[PDB]
């Protein structure tokens, strides 16, 4: 993607303030999928919830 | 056995280098007398 | 221009009455990442980091617990963005370590000896007037 | 490689307080002479010194009788070449590097062999007191030798770093001045030591 | 008595008569400091002590700050203990440490305060300067000249 | 004997024993974790060795020569934390 | 390529060895001990950029 002469960029004024672009993610139907709606797409969904896992 | 196993885990620890960080706290303590003693060169004591 | 937000849930209800000061200390943030350690000690250039990250931390906490401006939403909130240190916050409500520096000026393992920084000790039980500047840090006694 | 426990050390270079704290590093750097790695022990002689360490391995210290960082003798602390002048004694030991390693095996043979706690073997050779070393020999510490060194920043008149500074804010002798031009091979083999 | 002089690890548990009582003889006289002393390594007697961490830390650090420290030697004479060093100021400042509370307390330096965190650009909590002396000494109109001789002459060696 | 200095002397006791004993120096004590440092802290110290030429590092090439041989382990735990296509 | 794929399968299930119960010992836990090791939080993008920069 970089030419072999272009020096790798600085994240810190290249990447740092660039709001990211839409990801792939499907679109949920509300009234359908509503048990696992609010927490799908998250990193480790449900992490900071002790009632459906156990810890960090 | 034990002056030649103490021999043996040394030329063993080369074997594996890298397979962990060893671990170092015995922290000690001895007690020592100077030989060359003299009422000014230790600020007053006989040791150190 | 602000920093990207890792949420992408609305921020809270007092969010609009702190931005002025908390963008204008991640931009003095940025500043200080960015000159020159020409004229500066290898372990001098580091020490503004320290310092700002000190001052942010320090400017969440003021508004919580001394003046109560803000709710426990937007508290908690500062600190997943990373505006505050959680960990830095622990050690000030302590008893004695309520102006501390640093993490590093606390933790033992990171010398020789095992035991804290002369940052620590406080100013009257060295009696003799040596001005300090801590490597870690900079800090001229914290305790 | 030459491991020991404890470093051989004269009072004035261990330092004015009878509790001292110091590091000690296996293999951590070179002998200054005979080039083995060896055990390097590393402390703070004192309030505001120069946080010393251990420059030659207890071999090399053994020969000669001398401490491992100032290389003064441990019988007198004067210098070598005065010692072995005052005696009228000289050393054998090869000069070129070649030779020195066959003679440096030759003593760890020794060593190893023999008892080795002892200056004996070198010492036998002269074990008369003179009362010229006894006079010059000095009594009591010398602790100006710990000072901090000279800083060059303020030498080059931009001290920054202000009054916290480590260093010594005065001047330095005079380039002119023989004694400034010491080497520690010198000073160990005896050979044109402007001190002696 | 019965009790080599030449002895290490003994086996059995020896009487105080029959393992202190002197060697004998008239010394001789073919034997300087080093070589009379009861030496174990080249320079000295090195043997593992087991000090409590918290006593060996106080004394060491009372010493530094002051000039007085009470003595950690283990025969010397067993009939009184003494201070070190400075002993003068041992029986003037009582006999504290550093971990107590201090007898001197007064002539503390003074500097800045701005414990706010709201001022971009003028917080300085525990970074604060001394208000007296100030960055960027240099040490004299001459000396700087001096100093310029002492280089000249570091140039026209090489 | 003076009862001031007897006072003095318990003052000396009391604090002696009560730090000598306290429960933070008990045998079992393990120190507090090492907590994390800011993220900017990493970033400038990349910054500023930058590729090693310049002399101010100098003895820092020792140990980034040193580090290759773990670089393996850090290419692996990499690609292993790789986002997946639903996280921005 | 239906078929290739079973073969791997099948030999991997059959020199299945159980584990050896070897001694537990964790590399960057011993790392992290040391003084020459700090922690923080980044951005993976971040990260990538600094081990590329590190390996080159
Ligand atoms: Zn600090
Ligand atoms: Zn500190
Ligand atoms: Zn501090």
């Amino acid at each position: 993607p970089f030419d072999d002469e272009e020096p790798p960029l600085d994240y810190a004024d290249n990447i740092l303030d660039v709001e990211p672009l839409e990801a792939i993610q499907l679109e949920l139907d509300p009234e359908e999928d509503a048990p696992v709606l609010d927490w799908f797409y998250d990193h480790q969904p449900l992490r900071d919830s002790r009632k459906y896992v156990n810890g960090s | 056995r034990v002056a030649l196993e103490k021999s043996v885990s040394q030329k063993v620890a080369a074997a594996m280098p890298v397979r962990a960080a060893d671990k170092l706290a015995p922290a000690q303590y001895i007690r020592y007398t100077p030989s060359q003693q003299g009422v000014a060169f230790n600020s007053g004591a006989k040791q150190r | 221009m602000p920093k990207v937000k890792r949420s992408r849930k609305a921020p809270p209800d007092g969010w609009e009455l702190i931005e002025p000061t908390l963008d204008e200390l991640d931009q003095k943030m940025r500043e200080a990442e960015t000159e020159p350690h020409e004229g500066k000690r290898k372990v001098e250039s580091l020490w503004p980091i320290f310092r700002i990250h000190h001052q942010k931390t320090r400017y969440i906490f003021d508004l919580f617990y001394k003046r109560k401006a803000i709710s426990r939403e937007l508290y908690e909130y500062c600190i997943k963005e990373g505006y505050a240190d959680k960990n830095l916050i622990a050690k000030w409500k302590k008893q004695g370590y309520e102006n501390l520096c640093c993490l590093r000026c606390i933790q033992t393992r990171d010398t020789n000896f095992g035991t804290n920084c002369i940052c620590r000790v406080p100013k009257s039980k060295l009696e003799v007037g040596r001005i300090i500047e801590c490597t870690h840090c900079g800090c001229r006694g914290c305790s | 490689w030459e491991d020991a426990d404890f470093p051989i050390l004269c009072q004035t270079c261990l330092g004015e307080n009878p509790y001292i704290r110091m590091t000690k590093e296996k293999y951590g750097k070179e002998c200054k002479i005979c080039a083995r790695p060896f055990t390097v022990f590393r402390w703070c002689p004192g309030v505001r010194m120069r946080f010393k360490k251990t420059e030659v391995c207890q071999t090399c210290s053994k020969l000669k009788n001398v401490c491992q960082t100032c290389l003064l003798d441990l019988e007198y602390g004067l210098p070598i070449q005065v010692r072995d002048a005052g005696l009228s004694f000289k050393d054998d030991m090869p000069k070129s590097d070649v030779n020195k390693e066959y003679y440096t095996q030759n003593m760890e043979r020794e060593i190893s062999n023999s008892d080795g706690t002892r200056p004996v073997g070198m010492l036998g050779k002269a074990t008369s007191t003179s009362d010229m070393l006894l006079k010059l020999a000095r009594t009591t510490p010398y602790y100006k030798r710990n000072r901090p060194h000279i800083c060059s920043f303020w030498v080059k008149g931009e001290c920054k770093r202000g009054e916290e500074c480590p260093y010594r804010h005065e001047k330095p002798t005079d380039p002119d001045d023989p004694l400034a031009d010491q080497n520690i091979k010198d000073r160990y083999y005896g050979i044109n030591d402007p001190v002696a | 008595v019965h009790l080599d002089p030449a002895v290490k690890e003994v086996q059995y548990n020896p009487t105080y008569e029959t393992m202190f009582a002197p060697e004998f003889g008239p010394e001789n006289p073919f034997r300087t400091q080093q070589m009379a002393a009861p030496r174990n390594m080249l320079s000295g007697y090195a043997e593992p002590a087991h000090i409590n961490d918290f006593m060996f830390e106080q004394q060491r650090r009372t010493f530094a700050t002051y000039g007085y420290a009470l003595d950690p030697s283990l025969d010397n004479h067993q009939v009184s203990a003494k201070y070190i060093g400075s002993v003068e100021e041992a029986e003037k400042n009582q006999g504290l440490t550093v971990f107590e509370t201090g007898q001197k307390k007064t002539e503390k330096r003074k500097k800045f305060k701005e414990n706010d965190a709201s001022n971009i650009d003028g917080f300085l909590g525990p970074w604060a300067k001394y208000v007296d002396e100030k960055d960027v000494a240099k040490p004299s109109e001459e000396e700087q000249k001096e100093l310029d001789e002492i280089t000249a002459k570091r140039q026209k060696k090489g | 004997m003076s009862e001031e200095k007897l006072q003095e002397k318990a003052r000396k006791w009391q604090q002696l024993q009560a730090k000598r004993y306290a429960e933070k120096r008990k045998f079992g004590f393990v120190d507090a974790q090492k907590e994390d440092m800011p993220p900017e802290h990493v970033r400038k110290i990349i910054r500023d060795h930058g590729d090693m030429t310049n002399r101010k590092f100098r003895h820092d090439k020792r140990v980034y020569l040193g580090a290759l041989k773990y670089m393996p382990h850090a290419v692996l735990k990499l690609l292993e934390n790789m986002p997946m296509p639903w996280e921005q | 390529s239906y078929q290739k794929l079973l073969k791997y399968y099948v030999l991997n299930a059959l020199k299945h060895r159980p584990p050896k119960a070897q001694k537990k010992r964790y590399l960057f836990r011993s790392f992290k001990a040391t003084k020459f090791f700090q922690s923080t939080k980044l951005d993976w993008v971040e990260v990538g950029l600094q081990v590329c920069r590190q390996g080159y």
